[PDB]
RNA sequence: GGCCCAUUCGGGUCUUGUAAUUGGAAUGAGUACAAUGUAAAUACCUUAACGAGGAACAAUUGGAGGGCAAGUCUGGUGCCAG
């Protein structure tokens, strides 16, 4: 059972690092730039209302 | 015959086993504390539970009731030698603030990946359950050890382990007689 | 006060001769 | 309750009614009449399936368990057997 | 720190054993041999002390219970050995038959010290340790204070701070590179940068009424406990 | 005033150097100015210890500027042998660094000390 | 990189990238063929 | 200064020693008010020594 | 410009690891009446059933809600007025306080919500991470906490 | 049956004499399957060997007697102790002020007899 | 990635004054006003138009919590041409030179500093910056240096204390317009690091609500950052 | 290419997949020489040697979906549907 549950545990990190932005380890060596792109028109903002 | 024996549970089911928001939290916590099924987690809880209901108890009573200096202050130190409770939160009301992953974080099989001896959780546990892990003179081999702060320095591989400065294993003589052969 | 109201009571509740320590006493004239 | 206050009930089978029916694994193929052995009085149960039916045969015991309408019942051991048991060729029927 | 025990012939100083520790970080730090006997007790860099016998050649028993290394360790002619496991500011003495242990911690704080009196530096670490009774020892820390200590009380039952004295304090030709003297004494800042000399060694004539203390002050101070063993003088 | 400030006192002191010991046996203590520097480049540094005493002072007022330019905290502590001592390390110390590591088995009391470290700046 | 490596265009570096050109080449070998 | 050797293996052994220094002596000019030759002048005799060593 | 609003960092897939003791739970105003037919006194109310020291929060909405009642309801309007129970201000035009709500529970993922109005309950439900507190039977009941 | 744990708890840190603690390894029950011996295991323990070493012989445990003394005093331990500290007395009710109480004959009953303790 | 040899392509951003530079990576890119120096080592890009030789400026998202919150996707900046901009907490020219960048010539950046040491660099870098204005003073008291600001669109508060709420709303009153632009970057772990993260934010939005600020969205800073966001809001003293 | 949301259309996100190959270590159940234990003996504790790649030294239970024939049946508005 325990290493279902790592295979699990491993497999949900993955999806939530799909589904949102997570932080790992910030910046490592030089900046290279956006990988996947910069999108003009989205934006990602909470809007108060 | 003669008397007989009065024995406990350790854990007690939920309310609702059910709540996508509970099965998650036994995910992340498992993951995270590399837990082998529900059961560990079942009794933490309620062995948390205990100490929060004790203390709502003393909160419940005025300040300066012998019962409330007494019971609450013997909380605090045993919370505290465990190590969960730190020194300068010494109140019932942080102790009314744990949260169970306090407990997990004190399971020896966490330290020993902390400390690291182990690259894993999963990697601690299979070295505790081996025997290469001795808490100061003794060998442990039970992940759900709760390591006091004075167990916590101790930690380290035991002499009688490969690792600690005993003969190699099994398999290493076997390699290197069969490399000598 | 409540500490040491304890322990009068326990004094309360709890010629000078102690059999045991005249048999630890030959045990130890034994020894 | 179905069985009077039990939980399972004893019968004898009878007959396999859709024993004939054309289109195999049917729901009338699945049919057996069986007699309870409390009271005499007749009545059908389901099987777990047509390879199922196939370990029953008439005037074996069978032990019947709470489930085409007018079926309410459900075959669970034969001779003492358990036909699922049976259908994983875990077990041999007594005869 | 060769982590390693050889004993020699005191003749001809030749070797006849040596005792590996067997441990990666036990590097021996203080040895003594207790008093009138063959026992030998050593204290490692590795937060245990392992316990010998020199007429066996081998080694006995080791005791934990320091939360880091341990500086120093004295015996007398009992079993009762006092060690000090520096940083963790704890005066320790050991039964080997029994294995049980006391523990003795200092706990003065300069705050209220300072209110009872209307410079003190708090205790860093206990380096030295010596016994002048089997139920009395003495030990020095690394802010200057000796203290005497009896088995009856944890906390010590007195206390001579800053015995060495206060070291020189730094040169302000040296403490920055401006050109201005002023702005080198502000450097200075008075006098809290100003540190104490360190207990380096303590030593006490076994079942006696005096000990002697060291440090690199450049002199060796004598100092005699009052009859009821209750404090020490100069 | 000096350039030496804050300076923690003598308590303060004790339980950062409780910090860099406990730090130093597991493997999360950089010590020195110059190895200091890239861990505050990296972003890699709870907070830098410094000694006061140092001679010059001088040669390690480059470190707050990387420390507050990137928003991490530091402390002056009054002795650079007592450091040293406590980096593990056979030599005077005139300045060490504690590294980010959340799965450290000491995040809480190093963050205890950064809680007092805040309040002092 | 060099200053040989550097070019007027975005486009003529790709193919310096000897990687690159493989990459492209294996691959329209198989859509020729499929179709 | 590697591209036009400011401060030019035992010879890079010496090279490494002096930006070392070099990286000191750039620091007692930048944050002190009225910048001193004393710490400079003791700060060179070591790399001098250092020089006769290898 | 299109916007698509972002996931809360605090929400592990549906599991909130944020909302830990000490609770906040914002109080709705059916939630204070029915509070009251059962007898049940408010901050107790969460102590008993949630284990935990929680500090309970009205809106002006609600304030104000309270208030237009009438006479009918004054020991509710005064038990909001109760010092452990903190406000919470508004900046938006509109008095409804359902509409108040939701936005803050859309907005934030830190509050518990005290209530038991039949509309409000579905809409907090499809919310993700959002515990929710109603009065029912003799004691309040959480169902979306998974510390309990 | 007076005794109460914690009171002695309280005169441990207000004694001012040390504790006599024994060392980390030699605590664990077994391998860790049994937590760490509670405070009161370690009494009970050595008055078994300081009650053995004086006769010169062991103790057997009687079948029976063995039926109630071993499991539930390390069931009370599963269920009570963590890490080697009880938490069963904090649960259990007792009458604490009782046994603190000045129930003793010495006791204030008038206003003299009070009167006479502030002497 | 970038680097040197290869090319880009450069575009506007959605918001003035933000250009972004497109290729097998894409940047978050601004002009120079000093062309031919880096204040920070940022790197910078060359343009030649007619011809003139254009120079553009990288932003780092890590670096800059500003340029964290474009790459998160902020709705409406307040920050652009020709607006003034009073930038708190100013450590040194490593955002405020890109602040500077958006507002141009025609506005300025009111730069505001604590400390002495990080303000030398704060005066050097505005020397090379005619419009940006350094004023080395402690935010919690804007009546010291009233003296030297006129009147601010926009309030950018960098500032990472306990009572950064208090110092905002004494600048807001004081300098504000009437509708203007704050916006505030929050770090939980300085403000109250006992409590979670989200919870601090949620009382940091109330603050803004009593002292008349009417505050417009929040975005949390990950992957740049942790326990950080960027709340906007708009200035309502009525 | 993987994943997430969404009745609807579609939208959101990035180090991934292997049903591919390969390396050296660790040790438990077992195979068990001893001593100890004891009226003797069993059991307990301690302890030599051997003991893993399908680590075949081959734990289960339940549920949800598929898809395949020169295969079979039934009803149809062909090549369909059940």
């Amino acid at each position: 059972s325990r290493v279902k549950k790592r295979k699990k545990y491993q497999k949900a990190q993955k999806k939530l690092k799909s589904v949102r932005a997570v932080y790992s380890g910030g910046q490592s060596g030089v900046y290279e730039g956006e990988k996947t792109g910069i999108k003009k028109g989205l934006t990602r903002s909470v809007k108060f209302k | 015959p003669r008397a007989p024996r009065t024995y406990s549970k350790t854990y007690s089911t939920p309310k609702r086993p059910y709540e996508s928001s509970r099965l998650d939290a036994e995910l992340k916590l498992a993951g995270e504390f590399g837990l082998k099924n529900k059961k560990e987690i079942y009794r933490i809880s309620f062995q948390l539970s205990k100490i929060r209901r004790a203390a709502r108890d003393l909160l419940t009573r005025d300040e300066k009731d012998p019962k409330r200096l007494f019971e609450g202050n013997a909380l605090i130190r045993r919370l505290v030698r465990v190590g969960v409770l730190s020194e300068d939160k010494k109140k019932l009301d942080y102790v009314l603030a744990l949260k169970v992953e306090d407990f997990l974080e004190r399971r020896l099989q966490t330290q020993v990946y902390k400390l690291g001896l182990a690259k894993s959780v999963h990697h601690a546990r299979v070295l505790i359950t081996q025997r290469h892990i001795a808490v100061g003179k003794q060998i442990v081999n039970i992940p759900s050890f709760m390591v006091r702060l004075d167990s916590e320095k101790h930690i380290d591989f035991a002499p009688t382990s490969p690792f600690g400065g005993a003969r190699p294993g099994r398999v290493a003589r076997r390699n290197a007689a069969r490399k000598a052969e | 006060r409540l500490a040491k109201q304890y322990l009068e009571n326990l004094k309360s509740e709890a010629n000078n001769f102690d059999a045991g320590d005249l048999d630890k006493d030959i045990i130890a004239s034994r020894l | 309750s179905p069985f009077g206050g039990s939980s399972h009930a004893k019968g004898i089978v009878l007959e396999k009614l859709g024993i004939e029916s054309k289109q195999p694994n049917s729901a009338i193929r699945k049919c057996v009449r069986v007699q309870l052995i409390k009271n005499g009085k007749k009545v059908t149960a389901f099987v777990p399936n047509d390879g199922c039916l196939n370990f029953v045969d008439e005037n074996d015991e069978v032990l019947l368990a709470g489930f085409i309408p007018g079926v309410r019942f459900k075959v669970v051991k034969v001779s003492g057997v358990s036909l699922l048991a049976l259908w994983k060729e875990k077990k041999e029927k007594p005869r | 720190r060769d982590r390693k025990l050889i004993v020699w012939s005191t003749e001809s100083l030749s070797p006849v054993k040596v005792i590996p520790t067997k441990d990666r970080r036990g590097e021996v730090l203080s040895l003594a041999f207790r008093k009138n006997s063959d026992q030998l007790y050593a204290s490692c860099a590795d937060f245990k002390i392992r316990t010998y016998s020199i007429n066996q050649f081998s080694q006995l028993e080791i005791l934990y219970g320091h939360h880091d290394i341990v500086e120093d360790i004295s015996a007398l002619a009992m079993e009762r050995c006092v060690t000090v496991g520096a940083r963790d500011r704890t005066a320790m003495l050991w039964k080997i038959p029994d294995e049980t242990r006391l523990t003795f911690r200092g706990g003065d704080e300069p705050q209220k010290l300072l209110r009872r009196w209307m410079l003190f530096f708090c205790e860093g670490s206990i380096d030295v340790v010596s016994m002048v009774d089997d139920f009395h020892f003495i030990t020095g820390s690394d802010n200057g204070n000796i203290c005497l200590w009896s088995l009856a009380k944890k906390k010590p039952i007195f206390t001579e701070r800053i015995a060495h004295g206060i070291l020189p304090e730094p040169s302000f030709n040296d403490i920055s590179g401006e050109t201005d003297e002023e702005l080198r004494k502000r450097q200075l800042q008075g006098k809290k940068l100003l540190q104490p000399f360190w207990i380096t060694s303590l030593y006490a004539i076994p079942y006696s009424n005096v000990f002697i203390s060291g440090s690199w002050s450049g002199s060796l101070k004598v100092w005699k406990i009052s009859d009821n063993l209750r404090s020490f003088e100069l | 005033n000096p350039k030496a400030f804050p300076l923690a006192d003598a308590a303060l002191t004790q339980q950062i150097l409780d910090v860099v010991q406990q730090a130093a046996n597991l493997r999360q203590l950089k010590k020195g100015a110059n190895e200091a520097t890239k861990t505050l480049n990296r972003g890699i540094s709870e907070f830098i210890i410094m000694a006061a005493d140092c001679e010059p002072i001088e040669i390690l007022l480059h470190l707050p500027l990387l420390c507050e330019d990137k928003n991490v905290p530091y402390v002056f502590v009054p002795s650079r042998v007592a450091l040293g001592r406590a980096c593990g390390v056979s030599r005077p110390v005139i300045a060490a660094s504690i590294t980010t590591n959340d799965a450290s088995a000491i995040k809480t009391q190093i963050y205890a000390v950064k809680d007092k470290i805040e309040t002092l700046l | 990189m060099n200053r040989k490596e550097r070019k007027s265009t975005i486009l003529e570096t790709l193919m310096g990238d000897e990687a690159s050109n493989k990459y492209f080449k294996r691959k329209y070998n198989e859509i020729q063929e499929k179709s | 200064g590697a591209e036009k050797a400011l401060f030019r293996k035992n010879k890079g052994r010496i090279s490494r020693y002096l930006a070392n220094k070099c990286s000191m002596a750039s620091r007692i000019d930048n944050y002190s008010e009225e910048p001193s030759n004393v710490f400079g002048s003791v700060l060179k005799k070591q790399v001098e020594q250092r020089l006769e060593f290898y | 410009t299109r916007n698509i609003p972002q996931v809360s960092s605090a929400l592990f897939f549906q599991y909130n690891q944020a909302i830990k003791p000490p609770y906040q739970v914002l109080i709705d105003t059916n939630f204070i009446n029915f509070s009251i037919q059962k007898k049940v006194d408010i901050v107790r109310g969460m102590m008993d059933c949630l284990l935990a020291k929680c500090n309970p929060l009205i809106t002006d909405c609600v304030m104000a809600e309270l208030e237009k009642l009438g006479p009918k309801y004054r020991i509710a309007l005064k038990l909001a007025r109760d010092p452990r129970i903190k406000r919470l201000s508004c900046s938006h035009k509109g008095t409804y306080a359902d509409d108040c709500l939701v936005h803050r529970v859309l907005q934030h993922k830190c509050y518990i919500v005290a209530t038991n109005d039949a509309g409000l309950k579905q809409r907090i439900r499809k919310i993700p991470g959002i515990p929710l507190m109603s009065v029912g039977g003799h004691a309040y009941v959480i169902e979306k906490l998974p510390d309990v | 049956k007076s005794r109460m744990q914690a009171m002695e708890e309280y005169i441990r840190e207000s004694s001012d004499q040390p504790d006599w603690s024994a060392s980390i390894g030699a605590d664990i029950v077994n391998h860790g399957r049994g937590g760490i011996k509670s405070l009161r295991d370690t009494e009970k323990e050595r008055r078994v060997t300081s009650f053995e070493e004086d006769n010169f012989t062991r103790l057997n445990i009687t079948n029976k007697a063995e039926k109630r003394k071993q499991k539930q005093r390390e069931r009370n331990a599963r269920m009570n102790v963590i890490g080697g500290e009880d938490f069963g007395i904090f649960s259990s009710k007792r009458k604490l002020e009782d046994s603190t109480s000045r129930r003793g004959a010495k006791k204030t009953r008038s206003a003299w007899d009070r009167a006479q303790r502030r002497l | 990635g970038a680097r040197g040899g290869a090319k880009v392509v450069i575009e506007p951003h959605r918001h003035a004054g933000v250009y972004i530079a497109r290729g097998k990576e894409d940047l978050l890119v601004t002009k120079n006003m000093a062309p031919g120096e880096s204040v920070y080592g940022e790197k910078r890009i060359s343009v030649e138009e007619p011809p003139t030789k254009v120079e553009y400026r990288v932003w780092n998202p890590f670096r800059s919590k500003l340029a964290a919150g474009i790459m998160g996707g902020l709705d409406e900046l307040f920050i652009a041409p020709g607006k003034k901009v009073l930038y708190l907490g100013a450590a040194s020219g490593t955002s405020v030179s890109h602040v500077s960048d958006v507002v141009g010539p025609e506005g300025v950046v009111y730069a505001v500093e604590f400390s002495h040491r990080p303000g030398r660099e704060l005066i050097s870098m505005a020397k090379k910056r005619p419009n940006i204005i350094p004023i080395i003073e402690d935010a919690r008291h804007p009546q010291k240096y009233r003296m030297l600001i006129g009147m601010v669109d926009c309030v950018f508060a960098d500032v990472a204390q306990p009572d950064q709420a208090r110092i905002i709303a004494l600048n807001s009153h004081m300098f504000l317009k009437d509708q203007g632009g704050v916006v505030i970057s929050i770090k939980a772990n300085c403000i109250d690091s006992t409590v979670d993260a989200e919870t601090v934010f949620a009382r940091e939005v109330q603050k803004l609500r009593e002292e008349r600020i009417k505050p417009l969205e929040q975005l949390t800073l990950e992957p740049y950052e942790r326990d950080h966001c960027i709340v906007v809001g708009r200035y309502m003293r009525s």
